[PDB]
């Protein structure tokens, strides 16, 4: 694995065979292991996508890693499914391992589909992150987000470096979901994938004050 | 990060007569607050740990109480040397101070 | 169990100063031992701290890494090394001691006679 | 990309604590933790999501060997290799690889020679 | 405070076994064990017991951050530590901060100055 | 953490950011991570106070450490407890921990109360001693003591460096506890705190000469 | 004894790999793996076949102390061995302990000294 | 531990009090721990000495490890066993821990015995060798082989350094047993001890030609 | 998005070569970048590769440990030192670029000249 | 390790005919195979990602498909242009090549 | 299969010596080595032993750190140098193989013809 | 740590007798015990492993048994060169040994 060092504000990789003996490293405190998300890049961070960002497969063990620090979630992801049968779809999150604390947006998911034999993995061979540990696989009934590591050193220098959704699935995305958010048992709206979690709360309040079973509307970074 | 909460910051008063002070914080604490004295330019003294213990040496007209994040203190009498500068001290995770209480008479 | 303040004087801007503090009649590496402020005018505030056989020790946010605390407990000596100061740094300055047993503990029993540091 | 960088980390410093470090007079769920924010201080943020996008491949291939579940001991490993890198048995304090500076010791001996 | 240390340790020393080393020719129940006695020289058990009880503060903190279980990587961690103190990745051997004992290498200047 | 050092018999406690020349570490075998009782130090240590030494609390993970050496026990713990409809109180011992290997006398209890949610905690936060592991927490059916640890260098100087009782709970401590001695079940004893084991033993086997349901008498370190 | 080695390993070196590394795109089951030959120059594996049955004593004493199940920081534990006996925490460049080339040092000492 | 060192393809064990300057090592990737099979030895590797090779015997923690690479396989062997009532005879074999991967041959095994209470050790104190992972213990209906365990350093050179049988046991060799191969459950055979797998192939074809209970002949290591 | 070969050359065989590509145009920081051979007389094949930081490295088998790739992304230019020389080694050798971002990838965009190194 | 199969090495054709090409390889890859060309002398040019996803500047002309171990091409109408030499490029584990294919006339 | 005791001396007290045991007609790399002890007048003891190869040794609690065993598997000759002597390593001392292969065991084969060493 | 009991220290016989020794120790040991043999200033000699294992060149007039602690050893037929001393050696733990045994004639 590579590493990359402060030094006066301007990141340095250190290649491996290179040589710096300029480089200093009194601690362990100076350095850290880092999980970063993925939406400080602007990709795609609604519920379908989700769905599209990931596969199934099987003969493959599970795979787990521990970060100390991060970084703070607009949008979080938790799933609990089972097959057309009523039978699971996942495996079961083992102890230690909890939601990932910080998530100012959660898009819960409920539902089910066929569910091919595997573990729920990333197309592009990201992480899913939890409380302080990460992995490649999904557990039922769990926070997290996806995204990445970072592995660094800090110098000495003085700086010292809520909500919750509903839906269901629709059969997991075989060419074919649809999805519904859920406002209760007798409420539901075919979700669309551009609209934002404010979009849909003000949704929420909009048609909970006019006396909330489907409906539509009939017609970009969030740092701004 | 946390910060007291003394209440009222002086008091008068007279002598024999009971008093009282309360004092707050921003989160919740589990009964480690202690309790101080100076006077204007002494070296001060301890007088309660936990809120609920005195100490050798503190009269028991004193009594101290509380839970969580509002805490409290009573005087049974009063004395002319009692009319001094009392303190809240917070010793749970960054052991720190507010103002303080303060006596008189007029 | 009598405490002994030693070092007050007022220093220019930028300076630094070793106060010590001596104790007597009791058994001072068997408790901790502290610095605190009273700043003129207003109230207190706690700095810093140390184990019983000076292992591990404490500061607060606002001096970390300008002081650095220190002991004898040969000598049963306190001692504190201060670097650059600045004018919050005007306070007086005490010597205590904790009411737990091992230095392990906080909610001090006594005091000394504090020392009036200041800058110009 | 983003340049902001509003982050946390653990609230696992040094000098933070009273004695709240008690098992259950502590939160332990949500009140261990400790945020922060930056700025993208000469394109540095987005420079390391490029690296860690760049991680990734090494980092399963490094990881898949092994059939261990919770790894703990990469960092440690990691700062070995570095230490090996420096130092594997045998130093050339002239041949530039060993990374000492005793330059100045040339001082006290010219010092000495003057004698 | 005890004076009295009547300790023990695990048998897990060097040359203390011919064969008896082979697993289920072998207790692994209560005879793997060490025991041993000693008395306060020097108040010095009395001052590791004040050691212990003030270390426990530090100790849970330091523990806390993680989720792991059961800890065993503590120790070489903490060796770590003591030679990145005494090890950054440079060292000034003037500077007292590397503690190398160079001092009599003058002695072999010397000898060669005298040629 | 700190560090401590023997040296020529006398203790040297290794301030972090100090630096010492003098030392000297060649090998891991110099190093020992030791677990010290809390019966060196004179503390109470009776069935009573070993309820009052405790109590519970949830919402926090189990928390387990490794120790190499300790000290040999006097006194030791062990507990099988339910709750008053008769379903259990504590976590399941995991495998690899057991009972402390040294007991000179076994503080067996069993029992029931209201056993609220949480896990057995020491109130000053001491630890949970089992067979070369430590931790914060009770597990059933276990033998244990109450202590800390210590951590060393050792030189390369040449020098290396049973019972059972039982008992019943009464609610535990709710402001209140009965105790229970048993010697059948059709005998037990009005506990009393300040009475010895060996006392005790004594008491076991002279009524025990005596034809065996309750009784009571009608009326300092152990190092002498 | 075999002096014949048809071996394996794992498919853990560097540069191997075009993307293949991303898991489910990854066999993880039978194509992580590595095999090679070799044969005996020099009576070798015999002696380490030798030198692996004389291990196993030692080996399994020093696993006993713990209670650990699934080891897997020994090789690390070795390698810190192996530093501390040479480096303790004190060296001495002559007393030949510490090991270090500093011999040619006089080269430029001589140089400066017929300045 | 000791430890060789690859040197000019001549080993040097370095014993641990003795310095070597000469020495080098830059990376962990130089490091291997290296798992050996008993057959290179010329040692019995048929199915009866692997049942002497073994015993049973409890109070005695399971003891796991970790390995690289390895050498490829002749022979293997599993079980699946349980007592004279059908109740099991082994642990389970955990998460993580599989066959190992190569077997040029597999001599599976069925049946049951008396199998007194511990876990299958190996005489000599041996391992028993699983996917990158080596132990003291058998697990269930899973692939391994005997060996042993290395330690090496590598240098900077240039260099980078199938079958399915089935038997029954019968009451594991209490001074006593019958082996039986399994062609069909109307087919068996009296396995005799110096037959090879090659041979017994041959066996399994000819009759497989020849109409297919039990049967008999009637009457050296392989690099060769 | 201008490539430039810059440095072909016979070089008598054992000989050794720093080739250097620059680039211009785009965010050649925000890319991989390779070295890739046609040997004359037949096809293709790839050599070696880089992050998008100088970070990790990439060879082919048949000359690892020969060549150490190497960058200067503050020029944004390419280099490749290159040690003992053969036979094979006469060849031409692009430089180019990957059609993803971030230099996490390959197949790709575009290519430079291609310098006909040899040997006699 | 892994070695492409281009298929067949050239061909011979005339202007806006539909011509294929197939290549194939020892292991299975997860379409994670590229396309190229280049001329007698001439700095080659992507064509295909994925060998499904064509690519700026390029001639819808073209048909890309395939699976597992087996892949493919098509063009739909041929041009003078696209008379020069293609490439197949494995980019899966061992970023390869095979030799390549080649167009004529006669 | 010949065995050779080397070095008999009378040496005075806080002495040190370097015994040599040479040996021939087998595998003496492919076996196990040992000193054992008969003081006269008395019975047996064992010393201190070694790998196959110099890897591991082993030593009797009595002289743990005054003597150094040591081998020469070129020559197949063993070695053990000898610190401060005292009153009870006046005795025979002999040098043995076991019988078991590569020289994990114990239980000796043979003897060779032993040493008196003594003091005065 | 453990120390072997040779039981008797000597006997005395006469050629042709049959002849038993046992020997014990403070803890169990897996019929890991041997016996060696040796005369007033003769090097020794093996004779058995794990106690019922004899060796190449050894009589068969021995015999050798035992388990756990006590052990044991027997002669069928009595030689004047079987007149020696015969030792008793732990190899289990601490590979030890005792006093040893004796033979005579009066
Ligand atoms: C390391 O060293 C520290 C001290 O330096 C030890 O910790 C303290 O030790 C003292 C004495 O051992 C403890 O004092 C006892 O505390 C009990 C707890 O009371 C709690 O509950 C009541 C009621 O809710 C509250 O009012 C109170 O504030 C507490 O929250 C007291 O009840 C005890 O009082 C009884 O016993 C004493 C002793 O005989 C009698 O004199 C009293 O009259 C009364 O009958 C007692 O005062 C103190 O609680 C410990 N606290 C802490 C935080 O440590 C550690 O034990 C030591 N380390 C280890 C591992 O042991
Ligand atoms: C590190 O950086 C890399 C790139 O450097 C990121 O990975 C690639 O990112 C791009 C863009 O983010 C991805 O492009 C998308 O791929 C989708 C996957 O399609 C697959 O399935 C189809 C059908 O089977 C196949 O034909 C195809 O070849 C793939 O196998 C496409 O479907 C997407 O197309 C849709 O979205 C785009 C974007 O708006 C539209 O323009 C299109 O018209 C279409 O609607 C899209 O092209 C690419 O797949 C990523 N691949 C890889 C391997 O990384 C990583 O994401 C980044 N790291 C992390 C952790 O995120
Ligand atoms: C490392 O190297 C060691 C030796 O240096 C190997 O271990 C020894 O190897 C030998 C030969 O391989 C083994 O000898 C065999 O032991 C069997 C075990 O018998 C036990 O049970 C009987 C009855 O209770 C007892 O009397 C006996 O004392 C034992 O307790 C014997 O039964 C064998 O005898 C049969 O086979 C031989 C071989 O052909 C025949 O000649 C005999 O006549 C008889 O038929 C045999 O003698 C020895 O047991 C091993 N012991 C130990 C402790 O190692 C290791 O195998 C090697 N390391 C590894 C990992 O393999
Ligand atoms: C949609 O919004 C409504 C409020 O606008 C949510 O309902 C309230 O949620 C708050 C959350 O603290 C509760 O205190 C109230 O009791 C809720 N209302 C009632 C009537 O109970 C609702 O949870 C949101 N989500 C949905 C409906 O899925
Ligand atoms: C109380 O003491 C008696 C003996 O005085 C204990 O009973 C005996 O315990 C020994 C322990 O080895 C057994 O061998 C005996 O068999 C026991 N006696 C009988 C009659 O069985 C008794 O266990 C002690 N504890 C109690 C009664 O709780
Ligand atoms: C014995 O040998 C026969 C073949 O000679 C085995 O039976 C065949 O095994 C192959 C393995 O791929 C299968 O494809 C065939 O279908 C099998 N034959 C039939 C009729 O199904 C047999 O498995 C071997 N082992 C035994 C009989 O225990
Ligand atoms: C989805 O469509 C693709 C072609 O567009 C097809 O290959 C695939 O099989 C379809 N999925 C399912 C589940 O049929
Ligand atoms: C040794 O001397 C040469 C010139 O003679 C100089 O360039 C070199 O830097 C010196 N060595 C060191 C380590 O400075
Ligand atoms: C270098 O010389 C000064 C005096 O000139 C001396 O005090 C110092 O100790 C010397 N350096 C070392 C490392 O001894
Ligand atoms: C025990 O008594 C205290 C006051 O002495 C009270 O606050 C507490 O609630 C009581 N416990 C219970 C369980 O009621
Ligand atoms: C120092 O000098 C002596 C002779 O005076 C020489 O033998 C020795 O090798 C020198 N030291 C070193 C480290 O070479
Ligand atoms: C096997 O035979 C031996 C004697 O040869 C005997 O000691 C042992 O008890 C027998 N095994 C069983 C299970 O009876």
């Amino acid at each position: 694995i590579p590493l990359g060092v402060v030094h006066n504000n301007t990141l340095q990789v250190s290649d491996i065979d290179k040589l710096v003996c300029r480089d200093k490293l009194s601690s362990t405190s100076q350095l850290k292991s880092v999980g970063l998300n993925l939406e400080g890049n602007g990709v795609a961070t609604d519920v379908p996508t989700a769905t599209k960002r990931w596969g199934f497969r099987a003969g493959v063990p599970p795979k787990v890693v521990n970060y100390e620090a991060g970084e703070w979630a607009e949008n979080c992801y938790n799933l609990d499914i089972k097959k057309a049968d009523g039978s699971e779809c996942l495996p079961e999150a083992p102890e230690g391992v909890r939601g990932f604390p910080r998530c100012r947006y959660v898009h819960k998911v409920s539902g089910t589909g066929p569910c091919p034999e595997g573990y729920a993995f990333h197309k592009e061979g990201a992480f899913f992150l939890y409380d302080r540990l990460a992995s490649t696989i999904i557990y039922r009934s769990t926070t997290f987000s996806e995204g990445v590591v970072a592995f660094l050193i800090l110098p000495e220098t003085k700086k010292d470096f809520t909500v919750t959704l509903n839906y269901v699935a629709d059969n997991f995305g075989t060419n074919m979901t649809n999805f519904l958010f859920q406002v209760d048992h007798l409420t539901y709206v075919q979700l669309e994938p551009r609209f934002t979690p404010q979009f849909l709360v003000q949704l929420n309040e909009t048609i909970y004050t006019n006396g909330r079973l489907i409906w539509k509307v009939n017609p970009w970074a969030f740092w701004e | 990060d946390i910060v007291l909460t003394q209440s009222p910051s002086t008091l008068s008063a007279s002598v024999g007569d009971r008093v009282t002070i309360t004092c707050r914080a921003s989160q919740s604490i589990s009964s480690w607050l202690a309790w101080y004295q100076q006077k204007p330019g002494e070296a001060p003294k301890l007088l309660i740990s936990d809120a609920s213990s005195l100490e050798s040496g503190v009269p028991s007209r004193f009594s101290g109480s509380g839970s969580g994040t509002e805490f409290t203190l009573t005087i049974s009498s009063l004395q002319p040397d009692d009319f001094a500068t009392y303190y809240c001290q917070q010793y749970y995770s960054s052991p720190t101070f507010g103002g303080g209480t303060k006596v008189e008479i007029k | 169990v009598q405490l002994v303040q030693s070092g007050v004087t007022l220093v220019q801007p930028g300076g630094s100063l070793r106060v010590s503090c001596a104790a007597s009649g009791f058994t001072f590496s068997s408790y901790a031992m502290s610095w605190v402020r009273q700043a003129p005018g207003k109230g207190l505030e706690w700095v810093s701290a140390i184990s019983g056989l000076g292992g591990s020790t404490y500061y607060a946010d606002s001096v970390k890494g300008r002081f650095t605390i220190s002991r004898d407990n040969s000598k049963n000596t306190l001692y504190l090394q201060m670097n650059s100061l600045r004018a919050e740094d005007t306070a007086v300055y005490y010597c205590a001691k904790d009411h737990r047993v091992w230095a392990a503990g906080y909610h001090f029993d006594y005091w000394g006679q504090g020392a009036l540091v200041t800058v110009s | 990309c983003n340049p902001n960088l509003h982050y946390w980390t653990t609230q696992d410093e040094g000098a933070a604590i009273g004695l709240a470090w008690i098992p259950y007079f502590g939160p332990a769920a949500e009140g261990i933790y400790t945020e922060g924010i930056m700025h993208n201080q000469n394109g540095l943020i987005c420079g390391l999501r490029q690296l860690a996008n760049e991680t990734t491949q090494a980092l399963q291939l490094f990881l898949r060997a092994t059939t261990e579940l919770r790894t703990f001991s990469i960092l440690n490993r990691k700062a070995i290799d570095f230490l090996l890198q420096r130092w594997g048995g045998t130093c050339h304090i002239l041949g530039p690889d060993c990374c000492i500076e005793p330059h100045d010791w040339t001082k006290n001996i010219t010092d000495k020679i003057d004698q």
